[PDB]
């Protein structure tokens, strides 16, 4: 119900290896890894966007969260899909992590529709072979017979003793700031804090929030940045960090595996 | 099983860093020159010839093997216990010894 | 710790705070544009066994 | 595809023959699938190119205004090519750049 644990958490956009085909756009559908250290066959997939929580930090069932253009937007869960070679059903959706059982194959993928009504997907190489239990080679749980010990994941969505760390976004490069005059530049349109920097050397970098003019140089000299944080992010190996190298936040790894039959 | 924890690759534009080591398993440092990181916002920094990238990673024991693991033992001499039935007409007992 | 044979990671108990590894880990320079961490490694020996 | 009865460039609708009239239907109900649900990548004129996993068959199915799912299938021994010396199935995020031949989307 409360489970709050998340109040300062924001999705990211990372790089991937396929976006339908060939062109590897920096996409909002990163997949960090696929843990398969259970025994039944399920996969615990952790991906970029997070699901279950609305924009301003409240428990939801069917709405999902994601990022686009470094601002926050939403979508629906009932229009999300996961599959490997054939469409396999999801078995659990909580927080930041996907949970499913799926037939064999050599690729895993996740997708969902955009608030601009699109079909963004992402595929990643991974080998998932049917791991067997007992001295048989079945694929479906039969109705008559015997049972054997095996480990699996539990749907308890609030449990301790495992975690990843959290950091803050370093700074966000852009050239697409409203900075244009005939021999001059105009030095903001924004709603947030900004750090500007250049190399036409008369004034150093600063932390301005209102407009300015630098009166001097063509636009292919200055580059702008979004600056200090409002929330936290995940230390994914695909986006750099700022000089605050710490372990400020940390967050549950749900679904601890337990003995079953 | 093991795991490869990879923290974030701190990039420095037109500068250089110095990686102080850590008492850790296989803490591996690597410093590269001549990089041009090209992220969503055009380029990350603005410089052309003095750019450096820092990549560090280490190898650690995975989090789930607190419940599955192999354990090698040295194996030495053993003992012997038995259970007998001692029937001789008068009341038949069972015994372990 | 022969990398890729039995037990290329070793621990003297369940919960000692020190360990030993010979995973055979190296690093390589990235490509043009992509920011990531190219790391070459021998795959697991335990999962092999 | 792409051409309503009066000459225009629609990115969604498709022209077909029934009763030798000229009827429209959109692309938001066109799927291709051979062994999995295939994935189209570029759609122009009187030809359709797409990447999708290997198999033995191939299919086109789109839906008409009367809401039926007319389709046709044919046999074709498509299989995964071998570039280089390691038979993968999915492009990884670092490797060696090699000469291959692909199509242009113009
Ligand atoms: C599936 O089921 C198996 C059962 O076979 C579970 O294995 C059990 O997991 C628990 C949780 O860690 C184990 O409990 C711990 O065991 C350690 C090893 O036990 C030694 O010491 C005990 C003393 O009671 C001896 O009986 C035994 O022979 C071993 O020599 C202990 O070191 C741990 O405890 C220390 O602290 C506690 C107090 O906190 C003391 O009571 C202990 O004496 C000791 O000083 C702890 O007791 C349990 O041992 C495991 N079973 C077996 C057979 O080893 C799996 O975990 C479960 N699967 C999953 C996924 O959980
Ligand atoms: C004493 O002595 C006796 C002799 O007689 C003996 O015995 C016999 O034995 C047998 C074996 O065990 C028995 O059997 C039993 O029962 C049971 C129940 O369940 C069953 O199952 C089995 O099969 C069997 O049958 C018999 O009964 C006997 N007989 C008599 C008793 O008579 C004995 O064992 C001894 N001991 C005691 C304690 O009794």
């Amino acid at each position: 119900n409360h489970f709050n644990a998340y109040k300062l958490t924001r999705p990211y956009v990372a790089y991937c290896a396929d976006c339908g085909m060939g062109h590897s756009c920096h996409s909002p559908a990163m997949i960090e890894n696929v843990q398969a250290d259970a025994t039944d066959g399920t996969l615990k997939i952790q991906f970029a966007s997070q699901i279950g929580l609305t924009k301003t930090d409240t428990h939801d069932h069917t709405k999902i969260r994601y990022a686009e253009g470094h601002d926050i937007a939403e979508a629906a869960r009932s229009t999300l899909k996961v599959h490997s070679s054939s469409e396999c059903a999801v078995t659990g959706t909580m927080g930041h992590f996907i949970l499913a059982k799926c037939p064999p194959g050599e690729v895993i993928s996740v997708s969902f529709v955009d608030s601009k009504n699109e079909q963004r997907t992402c595929r990643i190489a991974y080998h998932h072979e049917q791991r067997l239990i007992g001295r048989e080679r079945f694929t479906v749980r039969p109705h008559h017979g015997i049972e054997l010990p095996c480990t699996t994941y539990q749907l308890t969505t609030a449990e301790t003793s495992e975690e990843i760390d959290m950091h803050m976004p370093p700074d966000i490069p852009d050239r697409t700031i409203l900075s244009q005059q005939s021999g001059n530049v105009k030095i903001t349109v924004n709603g947030r804090t900004v750090k500007y920097s250049c190399s036409c050397g008369s004034k150093p970098s600063g932390t301005t929030t209102t407009d300015k003019t630098i009166n001097s140089c063509t636009v292919d000299k200055c580059q702008a940045y979004v600056t200090s944080h409002t929330k936290w992010q995940f230390n994914s190996p695909f986006v750099p960090r700022a000089e605050q190298a710490e372990r400020k936040g940390k967050v549950h790894i749900p679904f601890p595996l337990i003995n079953t039959t | 099983d093991y795991k490869t924890k990879v923290p974030s690759p701190y990039v420095k534009c037109c500068g250089t860093a110095e990686c102080r080591t850590q008492d850790k398993p296989e803490y591996k440092c690597a410093v590269f020159t001549g990089v041009y990181p090209f992220m969503w916002g055009g380029a990350y920094c603005f410089c052309d010839s003095e750019n450096t990238q820092m990549s560090e990673a280490y190898v650690e024991r995975a989090d789930v093997c607190k419940h599955d693991y192999a354990a090698a033992y040295r194996a030495h001499t053993a003992s012997l216990r038995a259970k007998i039935k001692v029937t001789y007409g008068t009341v038949n007992q069972t015994v372990e010894a | 710790g022969q990398p890729g044979r039995f037990g290329d990671i070793q621990s003297r108990t369940l919960d000692s705070k020190d360990l030993y590894a010979n995973t055979g880990l190296k690093l390589a320079r990235p490509a043009a544009g992509n920011i990531h961490v190219p790391y070459t490694q021998t795959p697991s020996g335990f999962k092999t066994w």
